[PDB]
């Protein structure tokens, strides 16, 4: 460990450019395992209305989706606007 | 319109209308001489543009003479024998086309080999049109 | 040169045929053809003699022109049809451009001119990949379009490849150029049966690799560039002389051996097509291949040629070159005529 | 041959953008998506040779939708007959095609 | 329509340019690059007229194998030009042996 | 529209000549001289006299040249540099181009073509060395130019140049990207071809590089496109990496903040021009490709990493 | 601060896009009422134009199915003026 | 708008070229219009084969240009549902783009 | 601007003719930069602003590097221009005479075929969606990051192996 | 080959709405909160029939609902809506980052003189079930006749009859 520590210590003294590129590349490697916000961008891109979501036909099985837009029961975004 | 012109050879039977028949095979010999001289120019380049245009004119003239003598002797044999369904009428025309080939290249052994090969090629062409199974078949099995 | 680069380029020349097989989009199998082209060109120019640089640049301009005419056909099919896959109800012009550029990328006559010139540049350890493994990639498109092609243009290209591969290997006495015109003649054979049976042109392609890969291993072990250099086998190594006798006669396609079964099954599925004159012109003109392979027979095996005094040096020195693959693909080619119903 | 690697594995490396009616980046429709979807749903389970005979009306209708060739001929003929009637004098100057029209909305 | 017919006339003239050789093989590489440029223009007007956004990176992979193939040919012409001095295709007459 | 393109294009030519004036004045102040203050009221008349005098300077049609390409190069360079200015955002852009920074990157890649056209068509060996080192400056600058213009614009998330104005109202952009600003600065020195990274018009390397055979008005057009590119990419570094205050009711306060920040950035551009020794293209390709290319790729990796690290992705 | 600005800017885009997603069927009812009106103006001024030329029905569509084919830019505004045609087909693209 | 600013810009640059040409006097001679190599007779023609040595770095520029062209749709690619898919695969793509330069820097390709 | 893309594609045919009659490749690089700019505004008039502009950037960079290559290696003592040889300029005159004859025979001789010259302007883009937001082609090019990931992986591995190809060849 | 059918101009003309961008987008949340049954009903008509000629009455009464909404916001709260659109129309970006301090005045007006609730973040992008009086068509695509499949072969796999059937082998 001491030989490789003296190798990476002298590389950061002499030519630190490639080893700091490798350091922040390894930081980008170890980012999304411990990133807590990494499961929010995909559902934000799901929640943006680029298309028209087609309103479904009412058949009266269960109220899994709301029959009215502005009432807050249903799939909301109130934990996303508070971010 | 080229294929409709070239298919005027077949629906008129042999023994009649020799001028249109020799026009069709003269045009066929000219087209085959044009593509053979184009291959000869693109294989062996001439030293001059005048030499290249003399090469394509000489090869087109000799192959058109081969086709014209083949169709002329074929229709002359059809006149003198009155047998439109005879492969010997194409054998004599193919031998005369090979003799025209060997007279134009000035070698009598090549004239005899061209007589034998072009006569059996014209005999197989007339007999292949007589039985009717095509040289280029549609895929049917 | 570097083994990391050689492992990458060997994986690339493996992958390009694999992706031109696996990709069912014809744009992505054009991508596989381009992969095979770009992967095999540094292995053409690896020896860096000027004859191989000339062979690599003639190869590059010919397969680049073929790849761009193929890409013209795929983008023209996206204009006319709107889908990527070649449907049955498209025109004949795009399929004829596809056939002409695939024929030029293969090596069928009258685009035969680049193939002896490309195999003259390089020794045969890469020329196996250049001559045989560059037939897996352009014939991976023709199976996918197998009832779509114009059969007159198919059989015209096949008869010009039979005629010109018979007529181009006679005078020219280099071994790689003889095997190139052998590949042009057997290219005409396995593109003759293309609009009728795809399994039999797959069979004839497989018979060509299992014929020619022990042939190029036998030339690879001894570096026999010329007719006299393969005639020197009876002083250098007389072990493969008896096997090269049967393998040259099988690549002739004489009846008791394996290479009869290509011409026998092509005549079998062409007389079922009521194709008389073109099939007999195909089968009559294949004997000039047997003329220059009997010249190969006469130089190698059945007449011992004059050898040199430095052949006793090769007699003294031990030999450890050829693998198990030479013997097993040699016998597993040439003595499988009782396994003839189990191949089709 | 075909060699069916994606068909064996079940994962579409390039099969999911083969036709014009494939899935799109945020669902923006290709032109004649309905026509190509009707042609593919016609063409499934019939094969290519019988698809040529049976879905000929649907292939010609989809090909007319994409190339718009008889639509181009129809617009060219109505513009030529409008030009000939304008030289003749039967045609009035169009108020809805002369720029003086009431625009909706 | 008319733009695509002028595109395929430009492609036919680019094929007529790249199926002959006049001065250098570098100008044939230039003809292949113009050929694949008009091929790109064909691909983009088809994938933009059909309003298909799925087949839109097919011009990207067409340009990728275009400029990679031209890159391969430029290293090839580097090797044949520093071998031969000048890169004329009329000096390439030692492969008939 | 015509009054707008006159008040955009004629004051940018007058301000480019006055930039040449204050370039020579603050350059001579760096070199302890007072500068050209005699011929104008505190020297406000000298590059106007240069642009006047180079009109009736004699142009050159040499024997060895091709005169059509030789005269089509500097007119394309002037049209290039003066029509690169139109997708600049400002308060409100004259061209509201939807992906205009790719047009900026494409026409600055076109900016290293007229110099090669000039260096070939001049038909001198000196101009051919200047043209080959312009190719070497392309080989140096272009991929790090695109990666710095890609990765920090991924934090804005759009190639519309108008959307960068609303991004940095309260804070600057060199505070989230400080190595990207200085690496953008040393790559835009290579695109701008100023005296750290000037390697294709240098009096100590060649006889002024690619301007060997170019006299008079075409040399005035090349100098015009040169200093238009200087103030142009000073405004590019100003409009990307530093964020002025935006009030939507008052764009004039934003414009004078642009004025003071662009004057200090053009002052540090001609200060960094007149300070340093001038490179050699071996270590130009070496420090960019070996050192600063994987640092741009690794901060490009970290800009891949940032919108999944936090906050979602930027707007369209 | 880029995190806070990116989250408030995505909230701003989703607010403006929520205004768009509530505004589309007013736009869509405007859209089909115009593109049926300009096609009916094409059908009205087809019977004036080609009543003399035979075997050509007015209101004819070459598509075989009875489903609503989407009208093109050429079939929609092809009978109108060249200025309105260029403003239609070059509208978003040349507003530059 | 972009067409008319390109048109009026090339027209003003063309009339700058015309007022460069036709405004001074016109008198040339052969010693004046001889080419410049610090004032000497031509030892060789300038159009001759130049064997420059940055050729592999130039083709690495062409491949890196192609690589940044596939890198270029990234602000639209970040607006997708498959963020982890484009994340892992774009990480792989720019990693092998760095690894090609790492092999060139190892095997002395940039000299 | 009704005949805009038709006069641009005619300029494309003139530039590809100037490339096709094959001068010394310096003039071919100038004419192909002209035709690449022509194809850039050809795609940039259609509606997809990303594609033709990034291939304008690519063709500017790659044409600049092959332009440095053809002023480095592939040149001779007397460079053949378009006007230096009268076969090239006479073939240019014959080619523009042939394209005048081609638009003549497609304009008023027979007027039979899929190619039409009376259909100018209106048959340029067939249907573009007017109310939608995601109509810019950048997300369509960016579809290779999400849906068409395999050809993206294939092209990235192709340029990795191409870097290995050029370092194998040029040693 | 047939003749297309379109409604007449008197049917296609309506009580036409001429309402600009800032007055649309300023109360676009307030439009969609108070027209949503009609709004998603007309959108479900368009999405399930794929046809402009089958939704003329729904388009007429959604324009009647829109004109009732705009007459209501004219008659009740005119002054903060006129200040809100004349200050939102100054910004050419027309996002809601420039108008919140008078949007609060518009919210004060709609709570005082109207009593509505403005819809909050992320609620107008949801799918909606709305009751339709129209019966669902069995072929909404107007598709043609379905072609038959290939007649499949079923049963036990018998072996190859009398050998391998290749010439003289058995």
């Amino acid at each position: 460990a001491g030989r490789i520590s003296a190798f990476l210590k002298n590389a950061w003294a002499k030519e630190p450019v490639l080893v700091v590129s490798f350091s922040v590349w390894g930081l980008a490697i170890i980012m999304p395992m411990i990133s807590p916000y990494t499961k929010y961008a995909s559902m934000i891109n799901k929640a943006t209305p680029y298309n028209y979501p087609v309103p479904v036909r009412d058949d009266g099985n269960m109220p899994d989706v709301p029959s009215h837009p502005q009432d807050p029961l249903g799939p909301s975004l109130d934990w996303l606007k508070n971010l | 319109m080229v294929k409709r012109f070239f298919e005027s050879y077949h629906e008129v039977p042999d023994g009649t209308q020799c001028h249109r028949k020799t026009y069709i095979t003269t045009a066929l010999g000219g087209i085959c001489g044009i593509i053979g001289s184009a291959y000869s120019v693109s294989l062996n380049p001439a030293d001059s543009t005048l030499e290249a245009v003399a090469r394509v004119g000489r090869y087109t003239f000799t192959a058109a003479a081969i086709g014209a003598m083949f169709g002329l002797t074929t229709c002359v044999s059809a006149q003198v024998r009155e047998k439109p369904d005879d492969p010997l009428n194409y054998f004599i025309g193919g031998c005369a086309g090979g003799l025209t080939l060997g007279a134009r290249t000035h070698s009598y052994g090549t004239a005899a080999m061209g007589c034998v090969y072009m006569g059996t090629a014209a005999a197989l062409f007339k007999i292949g049109k007589l039985e009717g199974w095509e040289l280029f078949p549609t895929p049917k099995v | 040169m570097n083994p990391i680069t050689l492992a990458i380029i060997y994986f690339t020349i493996f992958l390009g045929p694999v992706i031109t097989m696996s990709s069912t989009n014809l744009m992505l199998m054009w991508v596989g053809l381009e992969f095979s082209l770009l992967a095999i060109i540094p292995m053409l120019i690896n020896k860096k003699n000027p004859r191989s640089t000339e062979a690599a640049t003639k190869y590059f301009v010919t397969q680049a022109t073929a790849s761009m005419i193929i890409l013209l056909a795929i983008v023209l099919n996206y204009k006319q049809l709107g889908t990527w896959m070649f449907q049955q109800q498209t025109n004949g012009l795009i399929l004829n451009m596809t056939l002409m550029a695939l024929s030029m990328k293969l090596g069928l006559a009258p685009f035969h001119f680049w193939l002896p010139e490309v195999t003259q540049g390089i020794p045969l350890h890469m020329g196996l990949i250049l001559l045989t493994w560059q037939k897996i990639a352009p014939l991976s498109i023709l199976i996918q379009i197998y009832p779509l092609l114009n059969s007159t243009i198919i059989l015209m290209l096949a008869i010009t490849s039979i005629f010109m591969g018979a007529w181009g290997g006679l005078n020219q006495t280099q071994m790689r150029k003889i095997m190139a015109y052998s590949s042009i003649a057997h290219m005409g054979w396995m593109l003759a049966i293309l609009p009728y049976n795809p399994s039999l042109t797959l069979l004839n392609l497989m018979i060509y690799i299992i014929l020619t890969a022990p042939m190029f291993m036998a030339l690879m072990l001894n570096n026999s560039m010329t007719i006299n250099s393969i005639s020197l086998l009876w002083n250098k190594t007389p072990a493969m002389l008896t096997m090269i006798s049967l393998m040259l006669l099988s690549l002739g396609g004489l009846p008791p051996l394996t290479g009869f079964l290509p011409k026998w099954i092509i005549i079998t599925e062409l007389m079922k097509n009521n194709c008389l004159i073109m099939a007999t012109l195909m089968a009559m003109m294949a004997l000039l291949n047997l003329f220059f392979y009997t010249r190969l027979i006469y130089s190698t095996s059945l007449t011992m040629f004059p050898t040199n005094n430095n052949s006793k040096m090769m007699t003294h020195q031990t030999k450890t070159k050829p693998n198990l693959m030479f013997s097993t693909l040699a016998i597993m080619s040439t003595m499988t005529l009782p396994l003839a119903p189990q191949l089709i | 041959p075909f060699l069916d690697i994606q068909k064996k594995l079940g994962i579409s490396l390039d099969r999911h953008f083969m036709f014009l009616s494939a899935e799109q980046p945020y669902k923006n429709a290709a032109r004649c998506h309905a026509f190509e979807k009707e042609w593919i749903e016609c063409a499934h389970g019939i094969g290519g040779t019988r698809a040529k005979k049976e879905c000929k009306i649907e292939f010609d209708d989809f090909e007319e939708c994409l190339l718009r060739y008889k639509t181009m001929r129809r617009m060219h003929d109505i513009k030529k007959q409008r030009e000939k009637l304008m030289k003749e004098g039967k045609y009035t100057p169009p108020p809805h095609h002369s720029g003086r029209e009431e625009p909706r909305p | 329509p008319s733009t695509f017919f002028n595109l395929t006339m430009a492609f036919s003239l680019s094929l007529l340019g790249t199926l002959m050789f006049r001065s250098h093989l570098m100008s044939t590489l230039l003809c292949l690059e113009g050929m694949v440029l008009s091929l790109f223009i064909m691909t983009s007007v088809t994938s933009l007229n059909s309003n298909s956004m799925s087949s839109m990176p097919i011009p990207i992979t067409i340009l990728v194998f275009a400029a990679c193939e031209a890159a391969v040919g430029l290293a090839l012409l580097v090797k044949v030009s520093n071998t031969y001095g000048t890169d004329y295709v009329q000096n390439l007459n030692l492969l008939q042996c | 529209f015509f009054i707008n393109i006159l008040t955009l294009l004629v004051p940018i030519l007058i301000a480019m000549a006055f930039l040449t004036l204050v370039e020579r004045k603050i350059l001579g102040y760096m070199q302890l001289r007072k500068g050209p203050n005699i011929v104008g009221p505190y020297g406000i008349l000298q590059p106007f006299a240069d642009a006047m005098k180079l009109f009736m300077k004699e142009p050159m049609r040499p024997l060895t040249t091709s005169m059509s390409l030789f005269i089509i190069a500097p007119t394309l360079s002037l049209t290039l540099a003066l029509s690169l200015w139109v997708p600049l955002p400002m308060p409100h852009p004259l061209i509201n181009l939807n992906l205009g920074i790719l047009f900026i990157l494409a026409t600055s890649s076109l900016s290293v073509y007229s110099i090669l056209w000039s260096g070939w068509a001049s038909n001198s060996k000196y101009s051919l060395f200047g043209a080959l080192r312009a190719v070497a400056q392309t080989i140096s600058y272009e991929v790090t130019m695109a990666i710095i213009l890609l990765s920090v614009l991924l934090m804005n998330g759009s190639y519309s140049l108008q959307t960068l104005i609303t991004t940095q109202e309260h804070m600057w952009l060199l505070l989230p990207a400080w190595p990207m600003a200085m690496m953008w600065f040393i790559s835009t020195l290579a695109e701008t071809n100023r005296a750290p990274f000037d390697l294709t018009e240098g009096e100590s390397e060649l006889v002024s590089g690619f301007n060997v055979e170019y006299a008079a008005g075409p040399f005035a057009l090349f100098f015009m496109a040169e200093y238009t590119n200087i103030i142009l990419m000073n405004a590019l570094t100003t409009i990307i990496f530093l964020g002025p205050l935006y009030y939507i009711n008052l764009p004039e306060l934003y414009s004078t903040n642009f004025m003071m920040e662009a004057l200090l950035l053009s002052s540090t551009f001609l200060w960094i021009r007149a300070s340093y020794p001038r490179f050699r293209y071996d270590q130009l390709m070496h420090l960019l490709w070996k050192n600063f290319l994987p640092l741009t790729l690794a901060l490009c990796m970290w800009h891949i990493s940032l919108p999944i690290f936090t906050a979602g992705v930027p707007p369209y | 601060r880029m995190m806070r600005w990116n989250q408030e800017r995505r909230r701003l885009l989703i607010e403006d896009l929520e205004a768009r997603i509530a505004l589309m069927p007013l736009f869509q009812a405007e859209k089909d009422r115009r593109t049926l009106q300009i096609l009916r103006e094409n059908l009205e001024e087809e019977a004036i134009i080609m009543k003399d030329v035979p075997n050509w029905k007015v209101g004819e569509s070459v598509f075989h199915t009875t489903r609503w084919v989407p009208p093109l830019i050429g079939e929609m505004y092809g009978l109108r003026t060249k200025e309105e045609m260029s403003n239609a087909n070059f509208g978003f693209t040349w507003y530059t | 708008n972009l067409y008319t600013v390109i048109f009026i810009n090339i027209l003003l640059s063309l009339t700058l070229i015309l007022v460069a040409f036709w405004l001074p006097q016109m008198n040339l001679y052969s010693e004046k219009a001889n080419p410049y190599e610090c004032g000497f007779d031509p030892t060789s023609s300038a159009r001759l084969p130049f064997s420059m040595k940055f050729f592999l770095v130039a083709i690495t520029f062409l491949l890196f240009d192609l690589e940044i062209a596939l890198l270029l749709p990234l602000p639209w690619a970040i607006q997708t549902i498959k963020t982890s898919t484009m994340m892992i695969m774009a990480f792989i793509l720019v990693t092998i783009l760095s690894l090609g330069l790492a092999y060139e820097w190892t095997q002395k390709g940039l000299e | 601007m009704n005949n805009y893309i038709f006069v641009l594609s005619s300029l494309f045919l003139v530039g590809c003719l100037g490339l096709a009659l094959k001068p010394s490749p310096i003039y071919g690089g100038l004419g192909l930069i002209v035709s690449g700019f022509v194809g850039c505004l050809m795609v940039l008039g259609f509606g997809g602003s990303f594609l033709g502009l990034m291939v304008f950037l690519i063709y500017l960079g790659g044409m600049l590097v092959v332009f440095g290559y053809t002023t480095a290696m592939a040149t001779e003592e007397y460079p053949e221009t378009w006007g230096s040889n009268w076969l090239i300029l006479g073939f240019l005159v014959l080619g523009v005479i042939m394209e005048v004859f081609l638009i003549c025979v497609l304009n008023y001789y027979d007027e039979v075929g899929v190619i039409n010259l009376d259909g100018l302007g209106d048959w340029l883009m067939y249907e573009v969606d007017d109310v939608g937001v995601m109509l810019e082609g950048g997300i369509g090019v960016a579809a290779m990051y999400s849906c068409a990931t395999w050809m993206m992986v294939v092209a990235g591995w192709s340029l990795f192996a191409g870097i290995f190809i050029i370092i194998e060849i040029t040693r | 080959p047939g003749i297309v059918e379109l409604p007449t101009l008197e049917e296609l003309k309506v009580e036409e709405v001429k309402v600009s961008s800032a007055v649309l987008k300023a109360a676009a949340h307030h439009y969609g909160a108070q027209c949503d049954k009609t709004n998603k009903e007309f959108m479900l008509c368009r999405w399930e029939e794929k046809d402009p000629r089958r939704c003329l009455k729904e388009g007429k009464l959604v324009n009647g609902c829109a004109l009732n909404f705009f007459r209501q916001i004219k008659s009740h709260c005119a002054e903060p809506f006129t200040e809100y659109w004349t200050c939102l129309d100054y910004s050419n970006m027309q996002l809601f980052r420039h108008c919140r301090q008078q949007q609060a005045k518009f919210d004060q007006c709609v709570l005082d003189k109207l009593g509505w609730v403005r819809p909050d973040l992320g609620q107008l992008s949801k799918v909606t079930k709305v009751k339709t009086d129209r019966p669902l068509p069995e072929n909404p695509y107007h598709s043609r006749a379905r072609p038959e499949p290939n007649p499949v072969i079923e049963g036990d796999l018998k072996p190859a009859k009398h050998g391998t059937r290749f010439f003289f082998w058995t």
